[PDB]
């Protein structure tokens, strides 16, 4: 007994560690170099800056007199970007292995490795959904991460009051957003997030104990009337008396 | 003719299923699905008959 | 965009979308949405739904987008970049045929062109994936928001999913995975 | 033609003033279109 | 019983909370509104409709009805009388039983 | 005892990451002395956070601030002897061969 | 022929869209050999020919006059596929117009959709699933991006890339066909040999280019020790990568099959 409830706790611990680590990867810089060429990316794979460290010493290698190489430089940008993107995918595998190591010692999560079978191509942050998450406004990044009490205050100051070396989600996702206790029930799973928000509060991020108990109590009134309408169908009771003509 | 007198009587379904009411979203989209896909099946067999006609069958 | 602006570019877009972007616009029966009304009910199966999202995520990871950038500071530097779905680049090439006057371009100017060619190609992949995975995720939200009573966490079982969510939080709070 | 395009222009501006979140999304669209659109020079 | 009482608010009450929900679902207001709408294998073109009494919206939430083809909320008056005729027929047969 | 060791490692790793975020945020343009960055890279690599320490090592090697002992200190810290204690007391169940077998996964 | 065609251009006839010598050579490669759609996902997984012409070989300007059955086969199969999709559009509509009883749909909602067992698992093997696993290899991801020369720069870099993409889609399609015929044991012993010949094709090509880009870079000798760089390079990432784990050496679970 209780095989569903004990397996749902182990799955939500896997989802909370994969959500709190996605907010750690996305608000981080991933710098790759090949030959003095600092290509800086964020967790979403967007190139933040294509720099050059120490322009004085690295000018003679690309012969800036002479003409520009544009093949030694082109192979140096592509190598530094390929080295920066694999550090993102190596950090997602470190995020998945740490998510199971906190779970396979408690609820034997080796089967969740089989029941999900996730890798760096499928683990978030995905690089082809980088436009709507990184290029969004700071209010839109607060509603995409399930922070309702901080986006309502940022919307109020919108009403009455009126080579970037930082990832665009570092302002939204701080160090305190890596805690799973702050993660709401709506955004713990991006697959079922249109449906898990009705469990959540209207104004807050926690679970509404009144609306969750109301959804069960409506089912309990329907299923009880389905019960006693079938007891009448299956087994009839004793018939009262009349007088025959 | 049999489809006409069956449709005029409801103002044929599969046996285990019922009929959705008119002016509903799924029935109007389904009848539009049947109306367009019927017109594809007439023009496919007609244009393929032009292929057999000019092949001198 | 005006209809006059599309008509002069209608030939040059559709032959490029058939030659280079064929796999982006080829109809795939798991991903495409044929009806906006009965897409969530008839087309998308709620058991086949998490496998189709995984099918779409794995598809855009291996595909190919392209983007160009021309230097706005007078130089005729043109860079074309080919970007996968992981964010990496497959080919970075510079074009010097537009600029005949040379030896006035520093290495900081050439990195600024390549930064614009990567930013254009990565945003090209993010917009192509937003039209391949676009209508499937729109029919997903109709199936899930209006179909909570068909799923394991709606109705009378919403109290269990909320109980398992709070119980998963205290087991991370007992260790320092949450309180730190 | 000019009577309809101002009929929608005042229709949009009544929508923006009633919903303050939609005023924020108009600023998102202009900042996003500055990034995606191919520049002409 | 004392914690859970009557509620007429719903999960989404007003349009201002619906905009906050529509972005939380994973949608881009520029990209995910620019998708073309296909109805019967044929795309809807320039908002041109010929004898079509379906509502015109790129949002798939506009076509949500019951499983029985019933829309007693936000429905057209020719459909809302036909939606109320289904449940008045079903509950006649159910309660006379 | 296993939960206590896990709690201790998570608290120490959170302290190291908070120190890194403090030295990266507040010291944006003020260049740090090289030994503070060396100690930070050592403490980052010891806790299994090798990706957060390699730009510090690239900057310290590019400034020619690293010497003979500092490179051996960084490579010895790259073997993570603080994650190894958690894998010892929690994951490997104190089998010292299983620590070498399980540290290859991270 | 081009003078008579340009005088009546609005006449929508059976289109050819090529020249007289161009369509003769296009019909030559079509009726004597099969087309190469190996690098495509949807077209190759549903690749099926409804007819074939084997015991017939005539001049293609005269084969339309001699045997018009084989030269009219392509657009007849196009109308065949157009007949199926209209019927698939027709069968999808009967679930839209017709509905079950209300007590039937009440019985479905007693058995809720559970993510663990009731849903179809998301890790089911598809064709782009095997291309993503085979490109997750750090030696193949090296040769795709920076190991080979760029396909846009040189003409030999595109020849090495198309050969690399040919053998990637060889092994990915053989692993895709193995999962489809995995329920029976007769073809499964055959499909295991289809994988081993397709894996050894790519393992021969990767180990050919890995010996190429190491030995040829041994002759360039770019000296950057005076630059005091971060020691990243084309060779110095290839020699720091491990030994190439051969795809013929791997089992099925190492090439994407679930355990």
């Amino acid at each position: 007994s209780f095989r569903y409830t004990n397996n749902l706790i182990g799955a939500l611990k896997h989802r909370l560690l994969l959500e709190s680590s996605y907010r750690e990867i996305a608000s981080r810089k991933f710098i790759g170099n090949c030959r003095g060429v600092e290509v800086v990316c964020s967790g979403y794979g967007t190139v933040l800056a294509v720099q050059l460290t120490d322009k004085a010493v690295w000018e003679s290698f690309y012969r800036k007199t002479g003409s520009l190489d544009l093949d030694k430089l082109a192979e140096s940008i592509k190598t530094a970007l390929w080295d920066a993107t694999r550090k993102i995918r190596s950090a997602k595998e470190a995020a998945l292995h740490r998510s199971l190591s906190h779970n396979t010692r408690m609820r034997a999560s080796a089967d969740l490795k089989h029941w999900y079978e996730e890798d760096a191509n499928t683990l978030r942050p995905l690089a082809f959904e980088a436009l709507k998450h990184e290029a969004a406004t700071p209010w839109m990044q607060l509603v995409q991460h399930g922070k309702k009490e901080e986006a309502a205050a940022l919307l109020k100051e919108f009403e009455q009051k009126g080579n970037r070396e930082q990832p665009p989600l570092a302002s939204t996702l701080k160090a305190e957003d890596s805690n799973p206790a702050t993660i709401p029930i709506g955004s713990v799973h991006p697959l079922f997030t249109p449906a898990l928000v009705q469990i959540e509060e209207a104004g807050g991020g926690s679970v509404s104990n009144e609306a969750v108990c109301r959804a069960q109590l409506w089912e309990l009134s329907r299923d009880e009337q389905l019960f006693w309408e079938r007891v009448e169908l299956i087994r009839k009771g004793q018939v009262a008396s009349i007088g025959s003509s | 003719d049999a489809r006409a007198v069956a449709e005029k009587k409801f103002n044929a379904p599969p046996p285990g299923m019922f009929l959705r009411p008119a002016h509903s979203f799924r029935r109007l989209a389904g009848e539009l699905k049947r109306r367009r896909a019927q017109s594809i099946l007439d023009e496919v067999a007609r244009a393929q008959g032009m292929l057999d006609l000019f092949e001198r069958q | 965009a005006d209809e006059s602006e599309w008509a002069t570019a209608r030939r040059s877009v559709l032959d490029h979308a058939m030659q280079h972007e064929r796999e982006w616009w080829f109809p795939n029966e798991m991903l495409d949405v044929k009806d906006v009304v009965t897409g969530s009910t008839n087309g998308l199966t709620p058991q086949m739904y998490p496998a189709a999202v995984r099918y779409g995520v794995e598809l855009c990871t291996v595909l190919t987008a392209e983007g160009k950038f021309v230097d706005e500071r007078g130089s005729g530097l043109s860079a074309r970049c080919v970007v996968n779905g992981t964010g990496a680049a497959e080919s970075v090439v510079f074009d010097t045929a537009n600029c005949n006057g040379t030896n006035t371009t520093s290495v900081e100017d050439a990195l600024r062109v390549a930064h614009g060619a990567l930013r254009s190609a990565q945003d090209r992949h993010n917009t192509l994936a937003a039209f391949r995975l676009g209508p499937l995720s729109k029919q997903s939200q109709v199936l899930l928001f209006c179909g909570v009573n068909a799923y394991e966490f709606g109705g009378k079982y919403a109290r269990t999913y909320a109980y398992a969510f709070e119980k998963a939080k205290k087991e991370l709070e007992a260790t320092a995975a949450s309180g730190f | 033609r000019n009577e309809i395009v101002e009929a929608k222009k005042k229709q949009v501006e009544e929508v923006v003033r009633t919903v303050p979140s939609l005023a924020h999304l108009h600023q998102y669209a202009t900042s996003l279109y500055s990034r995606i659109e191919e520049r002409v020079a | 019983e004392r914690r859970a009482l009557w509620a007429e608010v719903g999960p989404i009450s007003d349009v201002g909370s619906a905009v906050t929900a529509w972005i939380r679902f994973g949608n881009d207001p520029v990209l995910h509104t620019a998708v073309p709408t296909m109805l019967g294998g044929k795309f809807r073109n320039q908002q041109r409709e010929k004898e079509s009494l379906l509502p015109n919206s790129s949002s798939p939430f506009a076509y949500v009805e019951d499983y029985m083809g019933t829309n007693l909320v936000f429905g057209s008056p020719v459909h809302a009388k036909e939606s109320a005729a289904v449940w008045a027929t079903y509950f006649e047969r159910r309660y006379a039983s | 005892e296993r939960e206590a060791h896990m709690r201790s490692f998570n608290i120490s790793r959170a302290s190291v990451l908070q120190r890194l975020e403090q030295l990266s945020g507040d010291r944006k343009q003020e260049s740090l002395p090289p030994h503070v960055r060396l100690d930070l890279a050592v403490r980052l690599a010891q806790h299994g956070l090798y990706q957060q320490a390699t730009p510090i090592v690239d900057e310290l090697h590019h400034q020619k601030a690293l010497h003979a002992g500092h490179y051996a200190l960084l490579i010895n810290a790259l073997a993570c002897p603080r994650l190894g204690q958690r894998i010892l007391h929690c994951d490997a169940q104190c089998d010292p061969a299983l620590t070498y077998k399980l540290l290859g996964d991270e | 022929a081009e003078k008579r065609g340009h005088l009546l251009p609005s006449l929508p006839r059976n289109t050819a869209t090529s020249i007289d010598a161009r369509a003769q050579d296009i019909r030559r490669l079509q009726q004597k050999h099969h087309r190469d759609d190996i690098v495509s996902f949807q077209k190759l997984l549903r690749s099926t020919h409804a007819e074939d012409s084997p015991s017939a070989f005539s001049s293609y300007s005269d084969w339309s006059y001699f045997n018009p059955r084989a030269v009219r086969a392509e657009e007849r199969d196009r109308l065949t596929r157009k007949a199926v999709e209209a019927l698939k559009l027709y069968d999808s509509a009967t679930n839209d117009i017709y509905r079950h009883s209300f007590e039937d749909v009440q019985a479905c909602h007693t058995q809720r959709v559970t993510e663990r067992d009731r849903t179809m698992p998301p890790y089911l093997p598809t064709l782009p699933h095997f291309v993503a696993i085979i490109k997750k290899d750090p030696h193949i991801s090296f040769l795709l991006h920076i190991g080979l020369p760029d396909r846009n720069s040189s003409e030999e870099g595109s020849a090495k890339h198309k050969e690399l993409e040919k053998r990637i889609y060889y092994l990915a399609r053989a692993l895709y066909h193995t999962a489809l015929e995995y329920h029976n044991e007769t073809v499964r012993r055959v499909n295991r040999q289809k994988v081993n010949v397709a894996a050894s094709l790519l393992d021969n090509f990767v180990e050919q280019e890995w010996t190429t880009i190491l030995r040829d870079k041994h002759d360039v000798t770019d000296v950057t020790k005076t630059l005091n760089d971060t020691q990243n390079d084309k060779k110095q990432l290839a020699r720091r990568l491990g030994r190439y784990m051969l795809f013929a050496n791997r089992s099925l679970d190492d090439t994407g099959f679930p355990t």
